[PDB]
């Protein structure tokens, strides 16, 4: 009747569930995957809690579901910003690799090499796990899939549940069943490097242009207000918005290279029947309808991008004028981390034409923009 | 006859479904786009949801010599708000009036419909475009 | 007869002007809106500008008693070079003929037009709703 | 036949009863969880009493719930408050955090860091416990669902029922399947400390404000107050009331912080066809209905504010006036968890539709610091 | 007669005063609560405010013996702004035609109506309650 | 006939719920919200709960066409306190005797009742909402 107490008094067996479950390894993210690399430094001592309260669950609503799990404790990893004496320590190596890649000449350089240090050592931490076995089983039928999923406990012995069931008490067969707190791997770094190495690797420049009116469009029930004056070489603007004072224009922090996404995406013509932008990327997503006819060859249109989806968030739309044909939303930022910018883009609610793109419905993460860097 | 009819088109415009139910026609028969000799039954109508910057096309007409028009009823509900009713809309081409009737009545002021090309005077009801919002 | 009537409305979802010339009716006449009885001459129509995002509705019908319809034509012609001819737009209802008539021709390269909501099968023409675009 | 007797007079044994079970670690607050760090010093010696009356019971009213319970004793914990001999002593580690968390320069940083410290060690310490195995299964037909839990006893055996019932006398598999008494890590302290770590968990600060009589409202029954002049910046107010001596106002104790829900919300004009507040966030709740055009863009109402629901306990009504129109409920406290006899207003029938729910709760007397000179 | 009738709740359930104005019967007669023997002069209906949260009744039937059923029309307007028209009402229950009628026109951003009670398909048009929210 | 008829709003603006018994009318038949045509059963009105803020509605109509009028009751209950009656209904509008009838019975301290709507000088019932509280 061993427990996670047991092993973790015992060198070997702490050191065998440490390396079975790529606990000192971060998450890389077909999916999150741990990392090669070993991030932090083997601890002494784990810090764990025992749970015992196994369950036996099925379902037949013919979508079968069934799933038995068995559970050992929760192990917690210390974090620096709790404090506390023990703290997890960061592997020289890492930390050396930061240092290296903070010491290159221009902030291209450092972006680039944080790039590949974070893709070879991962981009979170897993600080609370929950260990055990979990055993489920799917069978929907109309034709007919079925699928077994184990994770812990003797695997050998998968299409047997009772043997299963009676291997999950082995400690060996122990492995991660839960993640219940993940950390950002620049959160271990102290305060001045990992301001540093947040500020690197924000994805997009920012700055404040002051703003003008688009001539014309008296029928609406709001006044249209786009950058004023030429856009800075480089520099791209993210769409018509309400606000009087300033406009948000953006830049790339990175090169584009073959395998990553660009953080903005090209805007086009539409198809027919339309004057509206549609992106040049699949998933990407721009903030406010075009207002006039838009043509990516001239512009102001020639320096319009749509956003990553990882980069905007949903918002909500405010409602002005009196009829569907005079009516037009503004985008506000819903109110809460990962705040978003009040940009008020503005989305026409009835579009004259047919066949026109998706309505936007998106806000900018206040997280993806670097301002007054000097860059 | 053929010659009174209706075409009825819901033009969702908002960033909410909107569902149409007790699609009645009392009078005269509903049919396919452009071929009133394809019947159709009013089940295809009934409970669907029209999703946004989706169209919706409902087509009426009197049978070919029964001398009737055609008359019928409908409701625009929230498929969220507990299935509320929008609006009841009730269209009428009566075969000896010489005056049609399209009536949009109840109240919701949860929602914007608008609606535009029918005609009254004389004649076939015309063809009736519906703007929904859902504000 | 009033039973016989169209409905076109003109709408720039573009961002350019267009205009409308050789407003006919070769059968009927053309009248005010929701009404058959207020008779309206074709100079109300012609040289008038279809401003972008503007909707402009023609509304034509045959004599109140008799076997006339109505039919007309009309081109639209784009004023930013030299009044080019986008299309022809030629439309009928006869009172003696059991289908109706819808037909556009020509073609402008510059130009994009669709139509919707015409009826053929019998009655009235209906309502047309007309979208045209400069791309 | 082993016993918590065998066991509890053994060390080897005793410590592993301990260390599984975590009776030397709090309970931090999906659901209620123990925490990693210990809380108390390993005790010498526990407290308890041994209890083998087991149980198997079955109903099938199509639900059909199973319960097989095999207790084997309760285990005691002695707190300060007991004055006994034996008392657990709290780990010097969870002291000295508690001192240096009292030391900081101004009252947000000592909050952050006692918040930081109960977040870590947990809220409560489990001070009565019952020892020994349960195994519960629930099914339900109709379309079907079966649900066996095992808590105590060779859990490797769930799926057969006889094995798990004969495998109940081993000691090693001896679990916590009940709860009987639970107290507050805070009281756990000294009384200097303990004081002090009460108030300063305390989510609002208080204070008492003379009130004006809202103009108008003649046709109501009673009179209906509002805090009078312009509520110092930075602080709220919670409702009309017909107190026509003094009202309150509470301020937050705590910044906004990624998963902390905040003690108070905005609330926002109604979408149609009413006037009243309704509160931007889901489940918080306010005291009275708004007399008037709620406007949060302005004030009175641009600094009203809702509550969160652990602030609040259902009250009752008093009601007062001769009809459906006139009637207006007076809210009471129901007679440790005291709560504030603010006689919050709320009217009966509000003459629009679709008004939010109507206002039943009474705000707690243990989450308001009066007098803290801050 | 009696049996064709209309009664009228304007329910102001906002905090800003409302007022009625070109409140006209074409026929029938306003009578007092309960009694449609006891004729009340439309000037006392004619231009008066309606407080928030009060009820304001105006009763109309057709004149027994006599067979016209009533019609009438009100204009609701917002005293706060020169009288600017709220929404203007219009009611029908005919002698001698099935439907009745009950329509609200007219529209200002500034107010909300909600109005139930009304029957439309036969008798009398019924008790009829107007909320009206300056929002 | 049709030309008779009720409608009754039940309003829980109380905080406990009200239970209605015993509906089943005489006379007449209940149908659904605005159409006479659809004819309802009163098991579908049996045992429902008014929750506290909701709103039930009941609608009784004379049949097709008939000397009939309609006729009715029920009873409100306290769900709590054994469903002890808290009001006793009866509507009715007859066709012979040209004067409606709403009566309220019941003695229930533990509960007020207020209603209002009713037409009793001649023609149909009208509407009738009654609101519900509990002291």
């Amino acid at each position: 009747g061993d427990t996670l107490n047991d092993v973790i008094q015992d060198p070997t067996r702490r050191n065998k569930l440490i390396n079975d479950n790529n606990l000192l390894k971060g998450i890389i993210m077909d999916g999150p995957v741990p990392s090669s690399r070993e991030l932090i430094v083997r601890p002494d001592t784990l810090r764990a809690i025992i749970n015992n309260r196994a369950t036996i669950e099925t379902t037949t609503m013919m979508y079968t579901s069934s799933r038995c799990l068995f559970p050992q404790g929760r192990i917690d990893f210390t974090t620096p910003d709790s404090g506390f004496d023990d703290v997890i320590k960061l592997s020289p190596q890492f930390t050396s690799g930061v240092q290296a890649a903070l010491a290159k000449a221009t902030g291209t350089e450092k972006r680039e090499a944080l790039q590949n240090l974070f893709q070879e050592y991962g981009c979170v931490f897993r600080t609370k796990v929950h260990i055990g076995g979990v055993l489920s089983a799917h069978t929907m039928e109309t034709k007919l899939n079925v699928k077994y999923i184990v994770n812990g406990g003797d695997y050998t012995k998968i299409q047997n549940t009772e043997e299963w069931v009676a291997s999950t008490n082995q400690s060996e067969h122990w492995r991660v069943i839960e993640v219940t707190e993940v950390t950002a791997v620049a959160d271990l770094l102290p305060q001045p490097i990992r301001g540093q190495v947040k500020d690197l690797l924000k994805p997009l420049l920012g700055k404040w242009v002051d703003v003008e009116k688009v001539p014309g469009l008296e029928s609406l029930p709001v006044s249209v207000y786009r950058p004023k004056g030429a856009i800075p070489a480089g520099w791209f603007w993210l769409g018509d918005t309400a606000d009087a004072s300033k406009a948000l224009l953006v830049k790339p922090t990175l090169p584009a290279r073959s395998g990553r996404n660009p953080a903005l995406t090209s805007l086009h013509q539409g198809s027919g029947m339309t004057e509206q932008p549609f992106v040049d990327l699949p998933q990407y997503q721009y903030l406010s309808t075009y207002f006039g006819s838009f043509a990516h060859d001239t512009p102001p249109g020639s320096t319009l991008r749509g956003l990553r989806p990882d980069h905007v968030l949903p918002g909500r739309y405010e409602m002005h004028g009196d009829t569907i044909s005079t009516a037009v939303y503004v985008t506000r930022p819903v109110d809460v981390e990962d705040e978003c910018f009040d940009l008020k883009s503005l989305v026409r609610v009835k579009l004259p034409g047919s066949g026109n793109p998706p309505k936007p419905r998106s806000a900018l993460k206040k997280s993806m923009v670097l301002f007054d860097s000097g860059e | 006859a053929y010659a009174q009819w209706v075409i009825i088109i819901i033009h969702n415009v908002g960033s909410q479904d909107v569902k149409i139910k007790n699609l009645k026609a009392s009078w005269g028969k509903l049919h396919a786009d452009g071929d009133k000799d394809a019947e159709v039954s009013a089940s295809n109508y009934e409970g669907k949801i029209v999703k946004p910057d989706e169209k919706l096309q409902i087509n009426a007409s009197g049978r070919s010599d029964a001398a009737e028009g055609t008359t019928g009823t409908f409701d625009l509900v929230d498929p969220a708000d507990g299935d509320k009713q929008v609006r009841h809309f009730y269209w009428d081409s009566p075969w000896g009036s010489k005056t049609n009737t399209w009536t949009v009545s109840g109240s919701n002021t949860k929602w914007m419909i608008e609606y535009s090309g029918q005609n009254l005077d004389s004649g076939a009801l015309g063809t009736i475009t519906v703007d929904t919002l859902k504000k």
